[PDB]
């Protein structure tokens, strides 16, 4: 029952949203795994790791380059409204509003939601591999070199850019050479942001579950902790759920989502 | 640390 959820809305003073892959599905971004989520030959799997990266930088770089400039007509949907536009008045109540996404492509930034936490990374952030600076990036096209690349086609001709000429950082000292700030498959989360979340998760009164349910990685991680001291939890996604059965609001966040935060 | 998807 919605309602019976408001009340809770209506109450909640420290409110955590997690969001994963189904709201920046809403405004078409792929995610590039499963059914027909090819890029080129190839799957998110196997392109997303160090070893990927240390055997063909130019390949991952292409591959990311794409998805980096496919965000330039792919903007933010009401979801990611409904939400920023609800820290934002909730805020002015000093009530909080914080957002935990799996998701690295800005669009809760570009909303206007301003207390985020990337656990996965963004694409427009790099890494340098030299020194480990971490700086925004929105160049389009990040570097000369990949001007006109990485287009998605099966049979698109490899690029084969030398590493000197792929980005590199800008430290004149350094001139590593940069790759995404986001967690690849195999690697950590930060735990820094770990304990932050943490923090949030304990100090939480209501927690939403966005575009992922509270079973999986990495909902998972953390609705225990919530939920173990008796807070409610509302998923917003697509996945049914049986006859007989913390509520759930089936169907699309874009529109779901708006109606209960209003 | 953690591993994203646990790894699966
Ligand atoms: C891990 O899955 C990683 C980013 C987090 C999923 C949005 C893979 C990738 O897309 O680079
Ligand atoms: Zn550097």
């Amino acid at each position: 029952d919605l309602t019976a959820f408001r009340e809770h809305f209506a109450k909640a003073k420290h409110i955590a949203i997690i969001t994963g892959a189904g709201v920046s599905a809403e405004s078409g971004v792929p995610t590039f795994r499963g059914p027909g989520g090819f890029w080129r030959k190839w799957q998110a799997q196997d392109l997303a790791t160090p070893e990927a990266f240390s055997r063909d930088p130019s390949l991952v770089w292409e591959f990311y380059h794409y998805r980096r400039e496919v965000m330039r007509s792919k903007m933010p949907n009401p979801a990611h409204l409904a939400i920023a536009e609800c820290e934002a008045r909730l805020g002015q109540q000093g009530r909080s509003v914080v957002i935990i996404t799996q998701n690295i492509d800005e669009l809760h930034h570009r909303a206007g939601s301003k207390h985020v936490y990337e656990i996965h990374g963004s694409l427009f952030k790099t890494r340098c591999m030299s020194c480990g600076e971490v700086k925004a990036n929105h160049k389009s096209p990040i570097c000369p070199a990949l001007d006109g690349k990485g287009a998605p086609d099966p049979n698109t001709k490899e690029a084969r850019i030398p590493v000197e000429l792929l980005p590199r950082c800008e430290r004149k000292s350094c001139n590593g050479l940069l790759r995404p700030h986001v967690v690849w498959f195999g690697e950590t989360l930060d735990s820094d942001i770990l304990t932050a979340v943490e923090r949030e998760l304990e100090k939480c009164d209501l927690c939403l579950v966005v575009g992922t349910s509270s079973i999986v990685y990495p909902a998972a991680m953390f609705a225990p902790q919530v939920a173990s001291r008796g807070v409610p939890v509302a998923e917003f996604n697509m996945e049914c759920t049986p006859a007989t059965q913390k509520y759930h609001f089936e169907g699309p966040c874009g529109s779901t989502l708006p109606p209960a935060l209003e | 640390g953690v591993l994203k998807e646990y790894g699966v």
